[PDB]
């Protein structure tokens, strides 16, 4: 929210995730990142726990232990979140 | 007009339990709502337990009142049962925001059926409890709840572009279009063919088969792939109501029997409000009522609907959709010793012209209280 945005302009230092909703938040990451991490990168965004969350590209769901570029995702890689029941 | 009649023999026949304890306990947290009532209730074997009075507490809020506990409680687990964002349920289209159930719920999550029955029997419950769900649903879904059939007039309301597209093809020559039996979809950026009969893909649709097609797209939109969802509710609505019971209801009815907001809006309530004998909507008084509704919660305001309407019935929509016909009226009676009364024949509040808005505030407070014994 307000704090994320705020938190970004202080950084050192583009992808979208849509759901089934509508809305779609976009996210700012290095495909060196695992799919646990990018959980939290959403928890910060949107307030959503890593439990919670089931994510999907190319219509696949996505594991822990591998990395982005191990699912080849490449810059606006649109993906998809649904919530874990 | 004859619902009144209908929902009094309706509640009549709805059968009390003499085998069961006198509360059902839920201990739930607000973070959390939909896990801790999805664990709790699809823990009960026997659906009976549930009609037991509904004893409610957040997050280890103690001695609260429970039927006002309730209310929330079915508002904000409607709010997260019908939640597109889970993939149970979805809005018919972008830029509508009426909800079906998601035919792709199980690709989302393996146990969507459970979840389904659970709504269903949260559903059920609220029609037992005399509470309402707080959810627009298409009138396909009550009409599948009374295994009434669909129809392409039934889409209009629904998607109308996409209705105007099926009757076009009612009234002209579909050749032009060189279409198949099949329909495209879009499911997780992948997309998909679905052949609407055997080898639909390889069948042109003509004039001598498009009335078929039209039929088999129906089905496709709305009932075929949401059987085994659909089926899981039923079975968890009618674990608390009788099957035989609903079926005196329409599909019209159906809605205002389990949906319906938690809360009547205020500007809603004002724009379709009379008043007699020198009262006016500028008029002190009126001001210093209508600051009372707002300042109200929305259990204070349904309690002093029921005081005067004789009803609960949040239906969506208007005010102006309130049966003669008569719309809501406040006519100055009395003297401020005493307390207002109403006339729940009339829709009419008789309200005594008040020295404050504190008196009003307590007056109409008791009077309230006073139809509560």
């Amino acid at each position: 929210h307000h704090h994320h945005h705020v938190t970004s302009l202080y950084k050192k230092a583009q992808i979208f995730v849509k759901t089934l909703a509508g809305w779609g938040i976009t996210l700012e990451v290095e495909p060196s990142d695992t799919i646990e991490n990018v959980k939290a990168k959403i928890q910060d965004k949107e307030g959503i726990p890593p439990d919670q969350q089931r994510l999907i590209f190319a219509g696949k769901q996505l594991e822990d232990g591998r990395t982005l570029s191990d699912y080849n995702i490449r810059y606006d890689s649109q993906l998809h979140l649904v919530g874990r029941l | 007009r004859d619902y009144k009649r209908k929902y009094e023999f309706f509640r009549r026949k709805l059968k009390k339990q003499n085998d069961i304890p006198n509360k059902f306990e839920m201990k739930l947290r607000r973070a959390t709502v939909l896990e801790d009532s999805y664990r709790r209730i699809m823990g009960v074997k026997r659906a009976d337990f549930l009609k037991a009075r509904l004893w409610i507490e957040f997050d280890g809020e103690k001695g609260l009142d429970y039927g006002g506990v309730a209310r929330e409680w079915f508002f904000l687990i409607s709010k997260e049962m019908f939640n597109p964002y889970y993939g149970l349920f979805e809005y018919s289209a972008t830029d509508n925001y009426t909800l079906q159930i998601n035919p792709n719920s199980g690709l989302c999550n393996e146990d969507h059926l459970s979840y389904f029955k659970f709504i269903g029997r949260v559903a059920g419950m609220a029609v037992y409890h005399g509470k309402l769900l707080d959810g627009f649903f298409i009138r396909p879904f009550y009409k599948m709840m009374l295994h009434k059939p669909i129809t392409l007039h039934d889409m209009e309301s629904v998607d109308s572009e996409y209705y105007n597209s099926l009757r076009w093809i009612l009234e002209n020559d579909p050749t032009e279009l060189d279409l198949r039996f099949i329909i495209d979809e879009e499911l997780f950026g992948q997309t998909h063919q679905h052949e609407l009969k055997n080898g639909g893909s390889e069948i042109v649709v003509t004039n001598k088969n498009k009335k078929e097609y039209i039929y088999l797209v129906i089905q496709w939109r709305f009932v075929n792939r949401i059987q085994k969802q659909m089926a899981a509710f039923k079975e968890g609505f009618f674990e608390l109501i009788p099957q035989d019971l609903i079926k005196i209801f329409d599909e019209n009815e159906l809605e205002l029997l389990m949906c319906g907001l938690g809360d009547v809006d205020v500007n809603d309530w004002r724009e379709h409000t009379k008043y007699k004998n020198g009262y006016s909507a500028n008029h002190q008084v009126i001001q210093w009522f209508w600051k009372a509704v707002l300042m109200m919660d929305s259990e204070k305001r349904i309690r002093l609907l029921q005081f005067v309407t004789g009803t609960s019935r949040v239906p969506m929509n208007g005010f102006a959709e309130l049966y003669g016909p008569q719309s809501f009226t406040v006519e100055q009676w009395g003297t401020p010793e005493k307390l207002p009364r109403a006339h729940t024949c009339f829709n009419r509040l008789d309200l005594p012209p008040y020295e404050s808005f504190e008196e009003l505030w307590d007056k109409l407070q008791m009077a309230i209280e006073n139809t509560q014994g």
